[PDB]
């Protein structure tokens, strides 16, 4: 496959933040 | 054993070892590999390829 | 002896010495290029795990 | 701070901000960052 | 295997000045 699966309970510990993509203007 | 079960963080490669025996091993200028080669040169491009 | 020394030293051989200390040094090792920051937000992370 | 990409993604995906650097380095040893780079 | 939680968010119990805000003449 491709990518790589992170234990969920560490990238909670780390505290992994994550955004959405959008298209708009700058 | 508990603790590098626990404490383990991603892209951190966990690793354990005794206090005195790490600071001897540190300040330890030298080489592990029981056979090392020094490929040594005048431009890092170069050498870097040998 | 000669027939007890000889299939008795086949037998396991492993590096030399290991002295144990009462406390002891975490040293986790992760990729260069790491910021003042998240390199210090790192540290408390595994901190609090220990 | 906020970039702006001509292309590579698609509007609705989701994308990592913080612990960025850490799970970088986690998928350069997976060798994920050099399965991506080798899928092409 | 160790389902160990933690609290991610930066953390100071050792060394912080605190002051409070007050209304008042420059
Ligand atoms: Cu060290």
């Amino acid at each position: 496959a491709s990518g790589v699966r992170i234990d969920p309970t560490q990238t909670q510990n780390l505290g992994v933040k994550t955004a959405t993509v959008t298209r708009g203007p700058l | 054993e508990e603790l590098d079960n626990t404490v383990r963080l991603p892209g951190l490669a966990n690793l354990w070892v005794p206090p005195i025996r790490n600071r001897i091993d540190m300040l330890s200028t030298g080489i592990k590999s029981p056979i090392g080669i020094k490929v040594s040169g005048t431009v890092l491009a170069d050498i870097d390829a040998m | 002896v000669l027939t007890v020394l000889w299939p008795l030293n086949k037998v396991g051989g492993e590096f030399l010495p290991q002295i144990n200390e009462g406390d002891l040094l975490y040293m986790p090792s992760t990729l260069p290029g790491i910021s003042a920051a998240e390199a210090a937000s790192m540290l408390q992370k595994t901190d609090k795990l220990i | 701070g906020v970039t702006a990409l001509r292309s590579g993604l698609a509007e609705g995906e989701k994308v990592v901000s913080s612990g960025l650097f850490l799970i970088d380095s986690e998928a350069n040893i997976s060798g994920a960052l050099e399965r991506m780079r080798s899928e092409s």
